[PDB]
Order: structure tokens, then C-alpha cells, then sequence
RNA sequence: GUUAAUUCCGAUAACGAACGAGACUCUGGCAUGCUAACUAGUUACGCGACCCCGGUCGGCGUAACUUCUUAGAGGGACAAGUGGCGUUCAGCCACCCGAGAUUGAGCAAUAACAGGUCUGUGAUGCCCUUAGAUGUCCGGGGCUGCACGCGCGCUACACUGACUGGCUCAGCGUGUGCCUACCCUACGCCGGCAGGCGCGGGUAACCCGUUGAACCCCAUUCGUGAUGGGGAUCGGGGAUUGCAAUUAUUCCCCAUGAACGAGGAAUUCCCAGUAAGUGCGGGUCAUAAGCUUGCGUUGAUUAAGUCCCUGCCCUUUGUACACA
């Protein structure tokens, strides 16, 4: 039942659009660069956005995303 | 050798009951026979030499922790009162048998009235309980 | 009727009105190139052996 | 306090004080834009602040 | 319907029967001895304490629920 | 040498038991009394599982005194069962080699891994409209 | 030690009422009304009788001792609080009322309430719950 | 009633708010109990932010 | 130290589970060898991890039923201890072996279920469960209203189930259950 | 001279603001302090039927009031702590300073 | 297609939005790392008691420390890593690592019911009554009344048990009140018990209180008998609260010993610290839990499924239904 909602997915696409260079591959590093770069008012949402950033950046090193 | 906590307690109490019976110094009351030993009980005790046994038991409790009294010993010797067609509850022990047994264990000087209320056992009674703990360990070895 | 035991090789679905009898297909252990499909009652995973009282009853698949 | 009220009923007693203060000021100054109160205490005197719209009235 | 009229003390026949056969059993519980020898559980426990005291059977485990006894080793 | 004292907690349901292990001889006692009279004595090999699974040669130089508080009887006895093993594993953590730590740890885990990690389960809260945590009262029609 | 002794009484006779001897004495005395669990136990505590005996291996000396201790309780140092007919409303005598007199004292109390015409006597004669219970829902057994 | 609620809505949205909701319940246009509902803007309803975003009265 | 013995008295080798059918669902072997039938628990989180619990603890869990004995596990360990002892003196072999042969003998090979009815073969885990349950309920209602104590009801019925005499309540219900299955096949 | 301060509030963040402010005040007026000890939070819990009438599904509110209390010990004279407690307190926090 | 989800990927005459779900708050679980503690403690050290150097002590004091206790700030888990399945999208299964790889609640939209409340109000329209009062008060009674029917429950039908001793373990909480007169109690005596009489502590991490709670564990006695199961009914006495107990307020002591032998048609709640057993606190309260709300404690059988019955949501279709 782990479906990331639109407030996760939209924010993660905006993060990877404007900050693709500093984001990387591991959850713990790009978690804290996302926490530095955004105003995320809760740790749970912060972690879920960071994990979806990791997942679709693995998709980016697969190929281009829509 | 050993001390009271080093051995089993449930034959320690019958050893101390047999020791107080051997001394014969305890001064039981006259209403040992005609008593129900607490409110939550229903019968008299089956064992007729029970006063020496409860004296053993409360001497062991006062060895394990002091500053206890009538209300504390009723809190130890309380239990379930079944109220018939109502749910059962907890009920305290008898005040008078605790009072008489503390007066008897301070009659033969094994317990003594302390400061801050209650009883604490004397060094002579502590020495006797440690002696018979050694004797119980010797009987089980 | 001889007693033959057979190994579950794939679990396919649940059958029955109350959804109670897991339908699997098994293969017999002496005749390992042979298979049959049985409605099986209870907790079933893949890779356990059932004690078939007869080899020949074969049920439908929904 | 010499009668020495406990803290548990102390916080509900001054809570119920602030409640009836707010409701008293609600029943009186409803005509003149009573928004609320804020009650803040010091030693020997206590500042209670009515916060309303028409301060002139 | 049926009512077990178990006899509360030994008559001579059943006391001689308990001396005869009960030290040859494998399982000797008072619940077994009651059904095999027409007696109360209490009188069964007392008779089996007597047999243990005489030294004809053997204790295995004693508990607040039940006690279990064997016969001796024959060799 | 220096006093090599390690104080380790073991947690069951609410009964927490802190063990205290030093340099000494093989003295294992709990709340001022040895293991062989800790009621209920039905679970006597539950207390004996660390010492029977490891042997007294590993418990040789270590004396462990355990103080236990909370819960009920078997919750305390599981807290002692955890606390002895965790106290020995922390002594072998800090004062000897960690090859001994790893072999003591996987000998414990290949029997029972609740000797080290705890149960996070506690009694959950009673909601209203029922006699307990998720049972309800009897609904009746007609 | 465990065999039936001769003159084993399978029954006894106390106050024209049977005493089953196969049971144990502290529970065999209970068979007649007026004595129960605790009064039976205390009466044979006062009588020097071992509690492990069964009521058929007593002697007639001992059952005579027991019946005298039951019939004359308080002059064998049975306390006044241990009785059932404490301070009765005719002669004021603290005594234990037993088997054939027990229903007599009950029915005399009943007739006293009847001819006194009190509420509880009216409830008895009507055949109701006299001790203040509820009759709306419980107690449909005897009264239809 | 309707133009009063419209006036309160337009006034407080000019006063600057992400949304408002006015419910006037009672007997309006007759002796039947009707209800009137006036919503504009953003209005969260659930959760914890209704304790510090919704001012209610 | 090797050779963990159940209750300290019974070794966990010396047992052949004579089913290749019920092999992996009856746990008596060395990684499943405990000292007690008392563990911490938490076998009810996943589906089949019920079958990781050893058969002695699972018998002990399934005994303590019918209201007045819910969650008296220390008590049921006591009952299983006296029951294994009485099994040993009354039979002369391993009490765990008598338990395993009783499960193997008493598990119903097929049952009938409505898909009227239809005969269906049962899961090995379900026939383990139903075997344990029939053994426990036979011992329980043999003990009910009887001088015969349950700590030897369970023993005598594991003897009668390991011999399959149709003198056990378990073997009688197993026989009549697959009888009705043979009718509805 | 062993003068003690207790801070008690329904609020947690304002209380800990006041306690850390008093610690830094004691430090700038140069005297040692045994730290803010935290005694357990007292809950005042009320369960009432939500309904004014009797009917409905038998539902229950669960109201709570949390009370936090902390302690600060100071070996110091009196007017120092009197002038530090005359300033910098939130309205929610009750301060009680005793001498002995 | 996928998910707990109008949850997302995606299609696309729709685009861009709002509420609900989610997010959130409290709780639970994990930190030997941080902050610190005479209203919590540990370990040492020194005196003290006892046992034949060592051991026990919840015996007395102080030098370190905060693991245990308290509660603050941070952290911590994200389907993140791996292997499969899937448009290789959304996502699903399994496994290592792991304190956790679904803890439990609270909050909860649009629209609606002629659902409940005028007996919660000084929230209230209208009507009625208004000195022989439907206002208020006092005295007494009734709200309990018993041929009967139904519902929520407690006690049970016993040997997995009762009784009698012994042993040894909790967590919630509450506690001297505006009027308001009634608090929680250690301890010392008296009494079998209910209880009585004195000196003390506590407005509370201090005192009750280390909350010595029950089932439980151990050892007796009972023996399949409506039985030492069960304790209804009922007689007589003794206390407590009240201004007053009779229609027994509550409790105590003895005696009385009924139905009840596991419950027909039918029907309820529930899947993990869950069901059930067990006892303890709050409310009610002068007296007071067979109730309810919380709390621990012992603690499983079974299931990881289906639309079969009862229902819910979406799509298609049919309608002579629309108070449906
Ligand atoms: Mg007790
Ligand atoms: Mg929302
Ligand atoms: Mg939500
Ligand atoms: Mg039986
Ligand atoms: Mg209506
Ligand atoms: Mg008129
Ligand atoms: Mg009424
Ligand atoms: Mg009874
Ligand atoms: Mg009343
Ligand atoms: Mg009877
Ligand atoms: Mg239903
Ligand atoms: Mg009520
Ligand atoms: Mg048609």
C-alpha cells in the first residue's frame, strides 16, 4: 500500500527538474540535500519525497522521463 | 555458609515453624481454634499448628523488608474474596492475627518496634533465620 | 484404491463459494512427468506434498 | 496559599476562570466587537487584557 | 443413571487385592487405582502413600495436580 | 585490575531487568537469590538457556547480579533470560575480542533471537464500546 | 491402618436425623440443619478428635462428646458470635438452635410476624421476596 | 439574510483570507427550518491544522 | 553445548517422521529443538510461520481451550510434562515419537467441502492443525466430569492415536471424516 | 541560599523557553545550577458521552490536559533571582520560587 | 493497469482548481550518543546486622555516573538495498540489513433524516398555567410494586477443579473541595470480623507507595455423589454512612442450601500482545460497581481468503419506481 501521493510526486519532479546536478543516488545524502533545498514541514514527508527522488533518478539513469 | 535468600523459602517457612514449635515460647492466643484467618477465606485453616507457621512466614517477610505493620501484613495475607453472584475482589487479611503475631514475635525477641512506624527484625532473630537457612541447605544437600 | 502422494508445483487460485479451497496443480512423485489439478483445502504454499487417496479425480479450472 | 490548592485543580480552576471571564465579556460587549481576552499574571497584580474592535466604546 | 459407589475404606478382599496386583502395574496414579479397584481418590492416595512407605512401588513425580508411580525394576 | 562493570537492560512487556556484570567468579544470582529458586520454577530452563547454551566456561570470569522490576512473573523471567545474555554479550563486546562477540552472538541467535532483541509488543489501548482492545459489546436487534 | 474396622457405622443418629458415615466427620455433621461447614469444624476442634477420621470409625463415646458440645455450645467455650440464634426474642438466650428446633424457631418467627401484621410477614404470607429484591423480572420459578 | 452573508463574505475576503464559510441555519422564508450555506476560497476541514488555520465561531 | 533435550529429559534426535508428506510441518529437529514448550511467541505475524513453532509448544497452545483455561501456558507445560512422562512409562519409547506418530496417524488425508459437498484433499499444514485439535479435544472431553485426570487423558489418547485403535476420539473423527469424504468423492 | 524555582505549564515549548532563558540568566550572573529536572507529566483525562441526550451510538470524547513541571536549583542570594524572575516569562507558565 | 483510497502512472474535448483520502496531532517501539536530576536512581566507598576472604540487606551516609526512571531536543524507515513480476510506468511478492519493512487512536467532505434532545442551560418562537400555582418549599409515599415477554450483563454447572496454607510479580490513575459542610492514608493499641480509639504524612516523582493485586506457581485435603461444585432464597444477631434504612442502603458472623449435569429455534464480538481468564484505578459516591471508562497482567486456536449470506462503492444495462 505504498503509493506516493501527488504532493510527493509533484514536489519530487520539481526538485529533480531544478536540482538534478546536486542530487545523487543514495537516500541518506539526497534526503539532506532535499531538506536543505526545500521547506518540507515534516520528516515523514521529507523522507518519502527523498525516496521517490532516488527511485526516479534511477529511472533517469535508465533513460529519459516524460 | 548460606543465608535466607540463598535457599528455597517454602521449606524455610516450615523449618522456622518447626523451630518455633520446638522453642514453645511464642504464646498463641486462645482463639487459634475458632478463627477464620481472613475475611476472604471461608473456613478455618486446615493445619491446626498454623500460628507458628504464619509466625515463620511473617518473620521471613520482615527479614526480606522491614518497616511493615498490621496493615502491611493484611496486605500480604489478603486475597480473593468471592462475593457470590457478583465479581470477586481483593480483600485484606485479618488485622488481629497480624497484630498478635507481631506481638508474639516481639515477645520472644525476634522482631522489634522501629522508628518511622512498624516492625523490623532484631539481630537475634536475623541470626536464627540465618542459622536455619544453613540447616535447610544442609538438609537439601 | 492405492494411496499416492504428489507435490504441489504451482498454486493457481481459490475456488469454492466461501473462497476456502485453494486450487493447485500437483505432480506425482513416482510418475514425475505426469500432472493433475486438484482443489486443496487449507493453507498451501508451493513445494509441499499432498497425500492423495486417489490419483484420478481431476477438477475444473475457473 | 495557606489553604494550599493543588496544581491539578489549580490549572482547571484558572481555566474555568478564563472561561467564565470570556463568556461574561461575550454576554456584555457583544454589541461592541468583543473578540477575546488574554489573562497574564504577575505577583501582587494581574494584567487582564480585553481585545476588541471599538476601543472608544 | 449410573452412580459410582466407591467404598471409602478397605474391606479385606480389596485390601488383599491392592496388596496383590497394584505393585505390578506400570502406571499407578490414584485415578487409575480408583477405577481398577472401586475406591475413592482420597483412599487411593492414602493406600499409595502406604505402598510407597512400605517400598513396593516407586515415585516418579509428585505434584499439586497428580502423582505418578511405577513398579520397581524387575532385574 | 580495574572494575570491568557493564550494566545492561533486558525488556519484556513492561518488566525491565538490568543485569550487572563484573570481573569475578561464576556467580549468577537475580534479586539477591540464585537462579534455581525463582518462581515460577516451571520456566527454570528459560533462565538456564544462556548458561546451558554457552557452558559455565564462558560464564567463568563473570559475575552477574540482576535487578528486576515491573510486569508479571513470566515477563520478568523473560527479561532475566534476555538480560543475562545481553550482559554477557556486552562484556564480551567491550573487554575481550569481538570474534568471541560474534561467536557468542550467533550461537545465541541460532537457538533463539529473542535472547538479544526485544518484543516491541505491549498491551494496546482499550477503545470504547467494548470490553477490551478490539472486542466489542454484544449488539442485539428486535 | 486403612482396612474397615468392625463396628463401622455406615450411618449414625443425631437429633432423629441421619448422619452418613462414609463421609468425613467435619462434613458429615453438616447433614443436619443448624450446623454447617464452619460450626462443624469448630465443634470438632473443641472436641479432641482428629479431623482425618471418617464418621464411621468414631466411637459412641466420641459421638456423645460431639452431640453434647453441639447441644451445649457456649459452656464449651464457643464464642457468642458463632451462633445462629443470638439474643432471641422470647428468652434472650445465646444458643445454637439445631435440626428439629430450627424450623420451629423459623416458623415461630414467621407466626410472630404474621400476628404482628408487619410488612415482611405480609410478604411471607403472600409468598413474595421479603428482603427487598425485585419481583418484576427474577423469581418466576415457583410462582408460575 | 443572503445579502448580509454576502456582505460578510466579501468584507472578510477583502480583509484577506484564504477562505470563508458561513452557515445560517434556522427558519428562513416560512416556518420550515431551512439552512443557508455560503462558501468561498480555501477551507480545510480535517486533521490538526484546523486548530490553527480555521477561526470558528 | 550440544544435545538440547526437551524438558531436559527427552532427546530431539532418535525420531523418524515416517511421513514424507507431513515432514516439514512437524518441528522436532535440531534447529527446532528447544528446552521448553514455552517460547516468546510471535508466530502469528505471517502466514506459514505457524509451522515454525515446534510441535510440543503447538500442542501446549492448542490444549488450553474452553473458556476456563485461556492462557494458562505454565499450566499446560505442566500437563504436557506429566503427559510425556506417563507416555514413557506406559509405552516404553520416546514420548516425542509417540506424539509424532499420533499426528501422522491422526491427520485426516482428505475432507469434504461445499463447492452439496465435494471431496477435496487437505493441506499438510491443515491436517497437522486438525490432528492436534482432535487430540486436544478428545483428551479434554475424556477428562471432563471424571476422576481420570487430563495429564493422563492426553497420555492415554496419544497412545491410542499412535496405535490407531479406533479407541481414540481423534482416530474416530478422522475415520468418519474421510468416510464422508469417500462418500462425497 | 539553596533557592529553588519550579516552572509549571500546560504548554511545553513556552515552558522550556522560560527554563533555558533562566539557565542562561544564571550563567550570565555567574552562579552554578543543578539543571532543570523534569518530573513526570500529569495528565488530567476526562471521558464523557458526546451526546446531550441519551440516544445514539455510545460514543465517548477523550479530553486531556497535560501539565509539565520542571525544577531549577540555585545557590545564590535573593534579589538576583528576584530580578531574574521579574523578567522574561510567557503567560502560560506559572513560576514558584521558594527559599528553603 | 495499480493502490487502504477519485491513490497514482497513463489515456484524453477538456484545462486549471477546491474539499474529502493522504498530509497532520497524540500515542506505541529504538537510541549505553546529547541535556541534566536530595520529589528517581545505579555503581563504588565507609560504617552497621548476620553466615561458615566471600555472600545477603528496599540498613545508615558521601564520591563518580544517568544504563535502568523522568522528559526534552535531535535522530531513526524511505518500498531505501537486493532478486523476481509489471508498459519495466504506477506498483506487487520475497529476502538481507534491521527496535520497527501494515502499532493504536484523534481529526474527518458534499448532501441529507422531519433520527434524539424544549428533562443541560439565564439558547428559544408560540401555546398553557400564574396565589385553591404546573412557581418554590416542607412532611410522607412512588420512581423498586409481579400471572408474564424481551434486551445488556455477573455468577456458575466443577478434578484443567474447590478448599487451606505458602511463595512472588504490574500499569493506569486519584487524594484535604469557592458555595461545598464530605480527602488518600501509613503506624501504635482494642475487637473473630465488619469496625472502633489515638498520635503522624501527603495540596503530592516526597506520604499512602517499592502501590507486597489477582488468576498464576508450590504443597495439602476433597473423589465424580446436586458433591468440600454453585451460592440463590431465608432466620437471627454486630458494625459503618445519614437527619432518618422500614420496602432488609453498604459491610460483617453463624445457620438455611433452590435451580443449574455445557443449554432448542436463533444470534453476537473477534484475528496478535488480539480473543479469553484475571484483578486494580476514574466517573457515579454521605454511604457505593453486577455498570461504564481506562489500566495492566497470563495469553493462544485459527486466517493472509472469498463475494456464498448480510451489506458498501464504481461501470454497464432494465424500469410502468421518484413519500423512490
Ligand atoms: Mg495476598
Ligand atoms: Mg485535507
Ligand atoms: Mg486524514
Ligand atoms: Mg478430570
Ligand atoms: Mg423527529
Ligand atoms: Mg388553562
Ligand atoms: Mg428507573
Ligand atoms: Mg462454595
Ligand atoms: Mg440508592
Ligand atoms: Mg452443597
Ligand atoms: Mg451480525
Ligand atoms: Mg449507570
Ligand atoms: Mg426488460
Amino acid at each position: 500500500g505504498r503509493v506516493r501521493t501527488k504532493t510527493v510526486k509533484k514536489a519530487a519532479r520539481v526538485i529533480i527538474e531544478k536540482y538534478y546536478t546536486r542530487l545523487g543516488n543514495d537516500f541518506h545524502t539526497n534526503k539532506r540535500v532535499c531538506e536543505e533545498i526545500a521547506i518540507i514541514p515534516s520528516k515523514k514527508l521529507r523522507n518519502k519525497i527523498a525516496g521517490y527522488v532516488t527511485h526516479l533518478m534511477k529511472r533517469i539513469q535508465r533513460g529519459p522521463v516524460r | 555458609g548460606v543465608t535466607v535468600k540463598d535457599v528455597n523459602q517454602q521449606e524455610f517457612v516450615r523449618a522456622l515453624a518447626a523451630f518455633l514449635k520446638k522453642s514453645g515460647k511464642l504464646k498463641v492466643p486462645e482463639w487459634v481454634d475458632t478463627v477464620k484467618l481472613a475475611k476472604h477465606k471461608e473456613l478455618a485453616p486446615y493445619d491446626e499448628n498454623w500460628f507458628y507457621t504464619r509466625a515463620a512466614s511473617t518473620a521471613r517477610h520482615l527479614y526480606l523488608r522491614g518497616g511493615a505493620g498490621v496493615g502491611s501484613m493484611t496486605k500480604i495475607y489478603g486475597g480473593r474474596q468471592r462475593n457470590g453472584v457478583m465479581p470477586s475482589h481483593f480483600s485484606r487479611g485479618s488485622k488481629s492475627v497480624a497484630r498478635r503475631v507481631l506481638q508474639a514475635l516481639e515477645g520472644l525477641k525476634m522482631v522489634e518496634k522501629d522508628q518511622d512506624g512498624g516492625r523490623k527484625l532484631t539481630p537475634q532473630g536475623q541470626r536464627d533465620l540465618d542459622r536455619i537457612a544453613g540447616q535447610v541447605a544442609a538438609a537439601k544437600k | 484404491q492405492p494411496i499416492k502422494l504428489a507435490r504441489v508445483t504451482k498454486v493457481l487460485g481459490r475456488t469454492g463459494s466461501q473462497g476456502q479451497c485453494t486450487q493447485v496443480r500437483v505432480e506425482f512423485m513416482d510418475d514425475t512427468s505426469r500432472s493433475i489439478i486438484r482443489n486443496v483445502k487449507g493453507p498451501v504454499r508451493e513445494g509441499d506434498v499432498l497425500t492423495l487417496l486417489e490419483s484420478e479425480r481431476e477438477a475444473r479450472r475457473l | 496559599m495557606a489553604v494550599q490548592i493543588s496544581k491539578k485543580r489549580k490549572f482547571v480552576a484558572d481555566g474555568i476562570f478564563k472561561a467564565e471571564l470570556n463568556e461574561f465579556l461575550t454576554r456584555e460587549l457583544a454589541e461592541d466587537g468583543y473578540s477575546g481576552v488574554e489573562v497574564r499574571v504577575t505577583p501582587t497584580r494581574t494584567e487582564i487584557i480585553i481585545l476588541a474592535t471599538r476601543t472608544q466604546n | 443413571r449410573d452412580k459410582l459407589n466407591n467404598l471409602v475404606l478397605f474391606d479385606k478382599a480389596t485390601y488383599d487385592k491392592l496388596c496383590k496386583e497394584v505393585p505390578n502395574y506400570k502406571l499407578i496414579t490414584p485415578a487409575v487405582v480408583s477405577e481398577r479397584l472401586k475406591i475413592r481418590g482420597s483412599l487411593a492416595r492414602a493406600a499409595l502413600q502406604e505402598l510407597l512407605s512400605k517400598g513396593l512401588i516407586k515415585l516418579v513425580s509428585k505434584h499439586r495436580a497428580q502423582v505418578i508411580y511405577t513398579r520397581n525394576t524387575k532385574g | 585490575g580495574p572494575l570491568q562493570s557493564v550494566q545492561v537492560f533486558g525488556r519484556k512487556k513492561t518488566a525491565t531487568a538490568v543485569a550487572h556484570c563484573k570481573r569475578g567468579n561464576g556467580l549468577i544470582k537475580v534479586n539477591g537469590r540464585p537462579l534455581e529458586m525463582i518462581e515460577p520454577r516451571t520456566l527454570q530452563y528459560k533462565l538456564l538457556e544462556p548458561v546451558l547454551l554457552l557452558g559455565k566456561e564462558r560464564f567463568a570470569g563473570v559475575d552477574i547480579r540482576v535487578r528486576v522490576k515491573g510486569g508479571g512473573h513470566v515477563a520478568q523471567i523473560y527479561a532475566i533470560r534476555q538480560s543475562i545474555s545481553k550482559a554477557l554479550v556486552a562484556y564480551y563486546q567491550k573487554y575481550v575480542d569481538e570474534a568471541s562477540k560474534k561467536e557468542i552472538k550467533d550461537i545465541l541467535i541460532q537457538y533463539d533471537r529473542t535472547l538479544l532483541v526485544a518484543d516491541p509488543r505491549r498491551c494496546e489501548s482499550k477503545k470504547f464500546g467494548g470490553p477490551g482492545a478490539r472486542a466489542r459489546y454484544q449488539k442485539s436487534y428486535r | 491402618s486403612l482396612v474397615i474396622p468392625e463396628k463401622f457405622q455406615h450411618i449414625l443418629r443425631v437429633l432423629n436425623t441421619n448422619i452418613d458415615g462414609r463421609r468425613k466427620i467435619a462434613f458429615a455433621i453438616t447433614a443436619i440443619k443448624g450446623v454447617g461447614r464452619r460450626y462443624a469444624h469448630v465443634v470438632l476442634r473443641k472436641a479432641d478428635i482428629d479431623l482425618t477420621k471418617r464418621a464411621g470409625e468414631l466411637t459412641e463415646d466420641e459421638v456423645e462428646r460431639v452431640i453434647t458440645i453441639m447441644q451445649n455450645p457456649r459452656q464449651y467455650k464457643i464464642p457468642d458470635w458463632f451462633l445462629n440464634r443470638q439474643k432471641d426474642v422470647k428468652d434472650g438466650k445465646y444458643s445454637q438452635v439445631l435440626a428439629n428446633g430450627l424450623d420451629n424457631k423459623l416458623r415461630e418467627d414467621l407466626e410472630r410476624l404474621k400476628k404482628i401484621r408487619a410488612h415482611r410477614g405480609l410478604r411471607h404470607f403472600w409468598g413474595l421476596r421479603v428482603r427487598g429484591q425485585h419481583t418484576k423480572t427474577t423469581g418466576r420459578r415457583g410462582r408460575t | 439574510v443572503r445579502r448580509a452573508c454576502y456582505g460578510v463574505l466579501r468584507f472578510i475576503m477583502e480583509s484577506g483570507a484564504k477562505g470563508c464559510e458561513v452557515v445560517v441555519s434556522g427558519k428562513l422564508r416560512g416556518q420550515r427550518a431551512k439552512s443557508m450555506k455560503f462558501v468561498d476560497g480555501l477551507m480545510i476541514h480535517s486533521g490538526d491544522p484546523v486548530n490553527y488555520y480555521v477561526d470558528t465561531a | 553445548t550440544p544435545d538440547i533435550k526437551l524438558f531436559g529429559k527427552w532427546s530431539t534426535d532418535d525420531v523418524q517422521i515416517n511421513d514424507i508428506s507431513l515432514q516439514d510441518y512437524i518441528a522436532v529437529k535440531e534447529k527446532y529443538a528447544k528446552y521448553l514448550p514455552h517460547s516468546a511467541g510471535r508466530y502469528a505475524a505471517k502466514r506459514f510461520r505457524k509451522a515454525q513453532c515446534p510441535i510440543v509448544e503447538r500442542l501446549t497452545n492448542s490444549m488450553m481451550m474452553h473458556g476456563r483455561n485461556n492462557g494458562k501456558k505454565l499450566m499446560t507445560v505442566r500437563i504436557v510434562k506429566h503427559a510425556f512422562e506417563i507416555i514413557h512409562l506406559l509405552t516404553g519409547e520416546n514420548p516425542l515419537q509417540v506424539l509424532v506418530n499420533a499426528i501422522i496417524n491422526s491427520g485426516p488425508r482428505e475432507d469434504s467441502t461445499r463447492i452439496r459437498r465435494q471431496a477435496v484433499d487437505v493441506s499438510p499444514l491443515r491436517r497437522v492443525n486438525q490432528a492436534i485439535w482432535l487430540l486436544c479435544t478428545g483428551a479434554r472431553e475424556a477428562a471432563f466430569r471424571n476422576i481420570k485426570t487430563i495429564a493422563e487423558c492426553l497420555a492415554d489418547e496419544l497412545i491410542n492415536a499412535a496405535k490407531g485403535s479406533s479407541n481414540s476420539y481423534a482416530i474416530k473423527k478422522k475415520d468418519e471424516l474421510e468416510r464422508v469424504a469417500k462418500s462425497n468423492r | 541560599h539553596r533557592i529553588r524555582i519550579t516552572l509549571t505549564s500546560r504548554n511545553v515549548k513556552s515552558l522550556e523557553k522560560v527554563c533555558a532563558d533562566l539557565i542562561r540568566g544564571a550563567k550570565e550572573k555567574n552562579l552554578k545550577v543543578k539543571g532543570p529536572v523534569r518530573m513526570p507529566t500529569k495528565t488530567l483525562r476526562i471521558t464523557t458521552r458526546k451526546t446531550p441526550c441519551g440516544e445514539g451510538s455510545k460514543t465517548w470524547d477523550r479530553f486531556q490536559m497535560r501539565i509539565h513541571k520542571r525544577l531549577i536549583d540555585l545557590h545564590s542570594p535573593s534579589e538576583i533571582v528576584k530580578q531574574i524572575t521579574s523578567i522574561s516569562i510567557e503567560p502560560g507558565v506559572e513560576v514558584e520560587v521558594t527559599i528553603a
